[PDB]
């Protein structure tokens, strides 16, 4: 049971509590982050420069 | 020899209070211990100590003194609350360790 | 020397009846002495139509039995001396004699013949109904009970527990002959009986005349069938009766117990003892070691307050009771859960030392007489199975250490939702919500 | 008199685990309390992001 | 291993007295029975007593009212005093390994009190309280009054401090009182679950007041009045007396069974008292619910007797007048040899039972080394007791009958009957 | 006092004024612009100041 698990374990003694929003703070945003980028750009394919970039790199 | 009396007198007469009428224990801060102590003091010689307090800010407001007879005198100043607070301060101390304990 | 003197003990004899009844005793040099039966007993084997049987029961179980009437029954007793006392409550009923060792025979007849052969007179029913009816009247009036039958009330919510030793209004005006003849009949059981003598007698004379006025063997097996009870669940919430018009408000606040059984009972009163009881009249004042009781004084927080170790069978309460003017319940509540809180988290060796030297003066406080070494017997088997003496008690209370009391209050009070039962001019106290957060952080 | 007063049935607003008038809460606490100081616990990260 | 001990009994050159007895249990009871009270105040020191009862707990020269306190409490100890209008108890109970460490404070407390000033002023108001608990209890209420109307002094003097009093006690009234009182001579170091040998080794090189009777209780006069407080109560609390006999008179086992005779204090739960005369006949003569007892008190030089009767506000007058010709029928041969015979064990019991108490024992061990010096046999008070012939009982049915009542009452007396009534 | 929040010539006030507050049970969401409105202001002097800073 992870509910249990993770009351006696985090959310129980408030020390813990705010220990696992700060470590789970860090975790969440960098994968929010990414997820967020990576939908936005999908959903604009070879708009940004990103994407278009290539055709005017290489010296 | 005398000299811790020649001294204490000295600075007695160098601090002056005296020239307000007041008793070396008049002009005492008034901390907790001290707090504990005047409360536990005679009706009388708190009355007294009451007076001539309010006698010597009323003499600091007018910016005046006492006229030289009724300074207080080195020895006849009556160290009327030191036993009290030294009691109060004693009984805390025992309070305070047996607390630690 | 304490060390021994706990040895010298004399020890409590007990050996079974081929009936399911157990008899057990502490014989001492004492002239005179106690006897009684224990019954496993009370209102949370009532159901919700008979709620209040054991109790209107208990009001006949004096007024004559078919060997011999009132008058005859009560003149029979008085004339020799003899204390006839007893009780009822939740999980335990108990009728005992104070008498002169000698008369101890002639007494196991009587508590016998008062179990078994109660009378029921029709006639003496419809007065002890008037009777009951009145003591509501008058005990609804202690707030300290209203206050506590409150608690389980809604601590035991939609259970058994829940309920009140002496019953509804309802079932106290229409109980019939034959409910109360039932009850007898249904609860008063050789299996959940004990005969507990202490004082000055022989454990054999003793045991004998129980062979011989507790015979009525059993024949089927179900009848040696001592039966298990449907858990009463414990539910986090509460009740506030307000009157602005009383003078004092009554507080009582308590989370789930674990019974009987459970050896940390021991450490919760270990606890208990280091938070300890107040009231307007102790002389210690603000010097008391009780911190509660010390800021009590200091900014007269109650009139009085105690804590509390309420067991039961498969459960229990565990929680605090204080009395305070309308205006400071808030403080006294507050600096009460603290209290609880800094038990959890911060007791140290030298509270427990002293609560353990308390609690040890507490345990043998409650043997001093007849009745009371009796009471411990008589509950003793009932409860735990068998006597635990004061020599084994000590044992479980020096094992007890400061680290011992933090895991196990936290264990029962830390972040759990409590039981709260307010009555009178209780506006100061407030939120459910507010009490609740007060379970956690010292 | 207070021997009169009952608390109302609370059935309606109850969780599933304590429903059971016969099944001590204490089994399912641990599980009640973990879940919604998950949220909070959740809506904390979410505030710290 | 241990066994069956033997109740010693010592006492010093200065009269100051030692009652031990080793019982071999996990707990010992150490106590200081003192000849003082109430009875020795006069007009001019009137509470005195009462105060220095809660005063038990300030600073001694020896121990600070903090540590007397957190002292006592370290060992699971505790520490009270109990008091009639003629003595006074200061006891403490403990483990037995802490009894030497919850004596320095007994010792301390009874013998070197300091009751400064300011802890005396502090404490004052508290007789204030502990008095309004206690008044709770109408019982109490009849009974401070009674004195009052059944004598002129001493014993008249009331147990809780007069109001008027209250804040006016001072450290020197104290003092004085204690001096005067708490002497050698009037003091027993009584003490169950201990060894004779310390009890005593800590007594004499340890206890300071010394030698002498100082203050003489002045001789309780009978006054003979009948105090009335209207109150609206919808109970009305009566107690109807006369002189009864001294502590010690042989005339006071009669009494006692004459007591018993007539009924006191239920022995059935919710039962009804057949072996109550009194009861019994009261019960004929009123309807609604009630309590009527045999009173009895004994006084050094003194003593009281007579009825008290909780009854409804309106059957009041049946109720304590069924109680006189109850008391009247009693006094004329209305006694059988049989209920001379039932009482004389009720009796016995009664007392048996009252020493399985440890504060019970160690007051009957103690009563006794004082008021006398001696421990009676328990099969002495025994032949004392049934040795009473069915006359000493009608007789002293009489001299209730026949002496000058004073009475007491409290409630809404509208009904209620005047002593000149009866 | 016994807890800091109401002896506290600060707390006291913080405490006296959004903690201890006695308020209605029933005031709706038409009572929620009174914070907002605050909440708003300190929000718009903050963004604010940050712009006369350029
Ligand atoms: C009561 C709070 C405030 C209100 C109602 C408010 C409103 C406004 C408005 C209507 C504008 C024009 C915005 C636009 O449409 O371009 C503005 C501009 C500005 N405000 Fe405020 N303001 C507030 C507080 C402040 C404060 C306290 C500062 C900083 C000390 C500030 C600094 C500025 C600056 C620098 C501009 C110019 C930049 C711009 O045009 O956006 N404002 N403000």
């Amino acid at each position: 049971a992870l509910l249990r698990q993770a009351y006696s374990a985090l959310f129980r003694r408030t020390s813990t509590f705010a220990l696992t929003v700060v470590l789970g703070a860090v975790l969440f945003e960098r994968a929010f982050d990414q997820g967020a980028d990576a939908i936005f750009e999908h959903l604009n394919e070879g708009k940004l420069w990103k994407h278009i970039k290539h055709k005017y790199e290489a010296s | 020899g005398r000299l811790m009396d020649r001294i204490r007198k000295w600075y007695y007469n160098a601090a002056g209070f005296n020239k307000y009428g007041l008793m070396r224990d008049d002009t005492l801060y008034e901390d907790d211990d001290v707090k504990e102590a005047l409360k536990r003091l005679p009706e009388d010689l708190y009355n007294e100590r009451m007076f001539r307090i309010k006698r010597a800010l009323d003499l600091s407001l007018k910016h005046r003194i006492l006229p030289k007879e009724q300074w207080v005198k080195y020895e006849e100043d009556k160290p009327y609350l030191e036993p009290y607070l030294k009691e109060v301060i004693r009984e805390r101390l025992e309070r305070e360790a047996w607390n630690k304990k | 020397t304490y060390a021994q003197t706990l040895q010298n003990i004399p020890e409590t004899n007990v050996t079974t009846l081929d009936n399911g009844l157990r008899v057990a005793s502490e014989e001492s040099s004492q002239p005179t002495c106690t006897v009684g039966v224990w019954i496993g007993a009370g209102s949370r084997y009532e159901n919700e139509k008979n709620n209040g049987a054991g109790y209107f029961v208990e009001h006949l179980a004096f007024k004559g039995t078919k060997k011999r009437p009132c008058a005859a029954f009560e003149k029979e007793v008085e004339s020799m001396g003899a204390h006839f006392n007893g009780y009822t409550s939740r999980e335990q009923t108990a009728f005992y004699i104070k008498a002169l060792s000698k008369d101890m025979p002639k007494v196991v007849e009587l508590l016998a013949d008062v179990v078994q052969n109660c009378a029921l007179e029709e006639s003496q029913i419809e007065k002890e109904r008037g009777v009951i009816l009145q003591e509501l009247k008058e005990m609804d009036n202690d707030m300290t009970n209203v206050t506590f039958d409150y608690l389980h009330a809604t601590a035991f919510q939609g259970t058994a527990l829940a309920r009140t030793v002496e019953g509804t209004t309802e079932n106290i005006k229409h109980l019939t002959r034959a409910d109360l003849a039932s009850y007898i009949d249904t609860h008063f059981k050789a299996p959940r009986m004990v005969l507990a003598a202490a004082g000055g007698i022989s454990h054999k004379e003793l045991v004998d005349a129980a062979r011989q006025h507790f015979s009525g063997v059993s024949f089927t097996y179900k009848e040696d069938a001592v039966p298990i009870l449907p858990r009463c669940r414990f539910t986090g919430s509460e009740i506030r009766a307000r009157d602005d018009a009383l003078p004092v408000a009554h507080v009582a606040l308590a989370v789930e117990g674990p019974g009987w059984a459970d050896p940390d009972n021991v450490v919760l009163h270990v606890a208990n003892a280091i938070i300890g009881r107040y009231d307007r009249t102790f002389g210690g004042g603000k010097h008391l070691s009780s911190r509660l009781a010390a800021l009590a004084v200091e900014h007269k927080l109650c009139h009085s307050f105690q804590t509390f170790n309420t067991s039961y069978s498969d459960t229990g309460l565990f929680g605090f009771h204080f009395v305070a003017d309308p205006l400071s319940i808030d403080d006294m509540m507050f600096c009460a859960q603290g209290e609880w809180m800094r038990l959890c988290t911060s007791t140290t060796e030298s509270e427990v030392k002293r609560a353990k030297n308390h609690l040890r003066s507490a345990m043998v406080a409650q043997l001093d007489g007849t009745t009371p070494v009796c009471e411990t017997i008589g509950s003793h088997l009932l409860n735990y199975g068998r006597r635990i003496s004061l020599e084994e008690w000590d044992s479980r209370i020096s094992a007890v250490d400061a680290r011992m009391v933090r895991d196990v209050c936290s264990k029962y009070i830390y972040d759990k939702c409590p039981a709260l039962a307010a009555v009178g001019p209780i506006e100061q106290l407030l939120d459910y919500n507010r009490i609740r957060s007060g379970m956690y952080w010292i | 008199v207070h021997n009169d007063v009952t608390v109302p049935d609370f059935s309606a607003y109850r969780r599933e685990d304590v429903m059971d008038a016969t099944t001590s809460s204490q089994t399912s606490s641990e599980d009640r309390k973990g879940f919604s100081y998950l949220v909070t616990a959740t809506a904390c990260v979410a505030t710290a992001y | 291993c241990p066994g069956a001990e033997d109740l010693e009994i010592t006492k010093l050159p200065n009269g100051l007295i030692i009652a031990s007895l080793e019982n071999f249990s996990p707990a010992s009871r150490i106590g200081v029975f003192i000849k003082a009270g109430s009875r020795y105040e006069t007009t001019a020191n009137l509470g005195t007593a009462h105060l220095l009862r809660l005063a038990s707990p300030l600073t001694t020269k020896g121990a600070s009212s903090f540590r007397i306190t957190r002292g006592i409490e370290a060992v699971g100890g505790s520490l009270s005093v109990y008091s009639t209008r003629e003595k006074m108890t200061y006891c403490v109970e403990c483990l037995r390994d802490h009894v030497d460490t919850v004596m320095e404070y007994l010792l301390n407390v009874t013998t070197a009190p300091e009751f400064r000033p300011w802890e005396v002023t502090d404490l004052q108001p508290q007789l204030k309280v502990d008095k309004a608990v206690a008044f709770q209890s109408p019982q109490v209420g009849v009974l401070e009054n009674l004195h009052a109307a059944a004598y002129k002094t001493a014993l008249a003097n009331p147990l809780y401090c007069p109001d008027y009093r209250i804040g006016k006690i001072t450290s020197e009234q104290l003092h004085h009182f204690v001096q005067n009182n708490f002497t050698s001579a009037r003091m027993a170091l009584v003490g169950i679950g201990v060894k004779h040998s310390d009890l005593k080794q800590v007594a004499e090189q340890f206890l300071n007041i010394r030698s002498g009777a100082g203050t003489s209780s002045a001789k309780a006069t009978y006054w003979g009045g009948e105090i009335r407080e209207q109150n609206g109560h919808s109970l009305v609390h009566a107690a109807v007396v006369t002189e009864g006999a001294a502590v010690g008179s042989a005339e006071a086992n009669a009494f006692s069974v004459l007591q018993h005779v007539l009924g006191a204090g239920p022995l059935i739960k919710r039962g009804s008292s057949v072996t109550s005369k009194l009861y019994q006949g009261v019960a004929k003569a009123t309807t609604q619910p009630f309590d009527a007892s045999a009173f009895n008190v004994n006084y050094s030089d003194s003593g009281l007797f007579g009825f008290y009767t909780i009854s409804q506000a309106a059957h009041a007058g049946e109720v304590i007048r069924a109680a006189m010709n109850q008391l009247k029928a009693a006094a004329q041969g209305g006694v059988t040899e049989e209920d001379v015979t039932k009482a004389k064990n009720q009796l016995k019991a009664t007392y048996l039972m009252s020493v399985e108490t440890a504060q019970g024992l160690l007051n009957e061990i103690g009563s006794e080394a004082l008021l006398s010096g001696t421990h009676t046999a328990p099969s002495v008070v025994a032949q004392k007791i049934d040795s009473v012939t069915s006359a000493d009982v009608v007789n002293a049915a009489k001299k209730f009958v026949s002496g000058k009542k004073s009475m007491a009452a409290s409630g809404d007396l509208g009904s209620t009957p005047f002593l000149d009534e009866l | 006092a016994p807890n800091i929040r109401k002896s506290h010539p600060l707390l006291k006030m913080i405490n006296n004024s959004l903690i201890d507050l006695p308020a209605p049970s029933n005031i709706s969401a038409w009572w929620n612009f009174g914070s907002l409105l605050a909440v708003c202001l300190m929000t718009q002097i903050l963004t604010g100041l940050l712009l006369a800073m350029h």
